[PDB]
């Protein structure tokens, strides 16, 4: 997908790899090569109006 | 030592962990679930240390059980017993 991923403080448990949301929706995800926890969010987007 | 067989044959794959699932009369509580399901055999575990009760009851509390070991092993599961060490003095 796209998205910003940033450090994120979420206390993901040692079995635990992905997290999803309400949606489905996955936010945050554990990077495979070193023990990190990062967070999938949307750069920018809105509507236009003329 | 080992006293609960004496041979073996042809089997799968043996995992093993270097630590351990282990005044003094405070109890302990070792939770466990068997799960077999989808051929994964599912084992989940989780320890607390409990207040020592007169009936040596369950404790009314509520604990989450995280998993800690999956094998993709089992046929026909539906029978299983227990094993205890006894100290011989
Ligand atoms: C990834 O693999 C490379 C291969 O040499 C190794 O140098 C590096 O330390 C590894 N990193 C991790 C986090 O396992
Ligand atoms: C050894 O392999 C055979 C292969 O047919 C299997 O049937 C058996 O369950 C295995 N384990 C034994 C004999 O303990
Ligand atoms: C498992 O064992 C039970 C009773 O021994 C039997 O009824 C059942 O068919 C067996 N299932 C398989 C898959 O062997």
């Amino acid at each position: 997908g796209t998205g910003v991923l940033t450090e994120s403080n979420k206390k993901f448990l040692p079995f635990q790899q992905f997290g999803r949301d309400i949606a489905d929706t996955t936010d945050a995800v554990r990077d495979p090569q070193t023990l990190e926890i990062l967070d999938i969010t949307p750069c920018s987007f809105g509507g236009v109006s003329v | 030592e080992f006293r609960v067989y004496s041979s073996a044959n042809n089997c799968t794959f043996e995992y093993v962990s270097q630590p351990f699932l282990m005044q003094g009369n405070f109890k302990n509580l070792r939770e466990f679930v068997f799960k077999n399901i989808d051929g994964y055999f599912k084992i989940y575990s989780k320890h607390t240390p409990i207040i020592v009760r007169e009936p040596e009851d369950l404790p009314q509390g509520f604990s989450a059980l995280e998993p800690l070991v999956d094998l993709p092993i089992g046929i026909n599961i539906t029978r299983f017993q227990t094993l205890l060490a006894l100290h011989r003095s």
